[PDB]
């Protein structure tokens, strides 16, 4: 669950 | 042989996003100014690598077609390339020309940073061999883009879609290699050959970090997601 990566990607 | 107007546009757009990275001089000034303990050097590495991943995600988002890819494939490409992009950028910084004696001091400071001896030799072997290619900033920018858009990354559901995005970058790089080094027609193949050596650092990245000569190995939450640590 790469929550931070997902966040920076979908910003 | 010459780049087309579309390729020149692609190239400058990629150069501009690549130049947003932390300046090489900023990094080498810090290491060259004074010697730090293995504990201080570990902390410098984690802060450097955190900023690198943050800027890498911004660079990746600007790669043409990246935002059209499946969200899970986007994460897989980012996770699959982060460490390799980090070592490619370190290799670029290492090979930047400095005043007489400075690169010898930089090498000695990195050799005594706290990293295990087991990993010093393959790291400098890779840096020196990157250096022999005498790559331009454009060649480093395109190669980083090519590394990110590798279809042969694990967990990629739609490889063909990644291939379509990597192919135009491979063609631009090939033309640049012929322009920058016409006497060496092997240059393009040599650059691509160096990607195999890059992949080896990704296999031992976690052990490289955990064997750093410090009592505690503290990592930022963003680093734990990108590296196979904590
Ligand atoms: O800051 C660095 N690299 C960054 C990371 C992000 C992107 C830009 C560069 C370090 C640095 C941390 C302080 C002590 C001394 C080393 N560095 C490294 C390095 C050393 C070890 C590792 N490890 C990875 C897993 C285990 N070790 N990664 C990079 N090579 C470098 C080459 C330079 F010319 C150079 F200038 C620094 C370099």
């Amino acid at each position: 669950d790469h929550q931070l990566l997902r966040y920076l990607l979908d910003k | 042989m010459e780049l087309t107007p579309d390729q020149q546009t692609l190239l400058h757009f990629i150069m501009d996003s690549y130049n947003k990275q932390r300046m090489p001089q900023e990094i080498t000034n810090k290491i060259l100014k004074e010697a730090f303990s293995a504990e201080e050097n570990f902390l410098i590495l984690t802060e450097m690598a955190t900023n690198h991943v943050q800027v890498l995600v911004e660079f990746t988002k600007k790669l043409p077609g990246f935002q059209t890819l499946d969200h899970e494939d986007q994460i897989a490409l980012l996770k699959g390339s982060a460490v390799e992009a980090m070592f490619l950028r370190s290799a670029e910084i290492f090979n930047k020309k400095l005043p007489s004696g400075h690169s010898d001091l930089l090498e000695a400071r990195i050799r005594n940073s706290g990293i295990s001896d087991e990993y010093i030799t393959p790291m400098f072997s890779f840096y020196k061999s990157i250096g022999e290619l005498k790559m331009t900033q454009e060649e480093y920018a395109l190669l980083t883009a090519i590394v990110i858009l590798s279809p042969d990354r694990q967990y990629i559901k739609d490889r063909e879609a990644v291939e379509k995005l990597q192919e135009p970058l491979l063609d631009v790089l090939q033309k640049l290699c012929k322009i920058h080094q016409p006497e060496n027609p092997q240059h393009f193949a040599c650059l691509l050959g160096r990607l195999t050596e890059l992949r080896t650092f990704n296999h031992h990245h976690a052990e490289m970090l955990m064997s750093w000569r410090v009592n505690d190995h503290k990592f930022t939450p963003l680093l734990c997601e990108i590296w196979d640590v904590q």
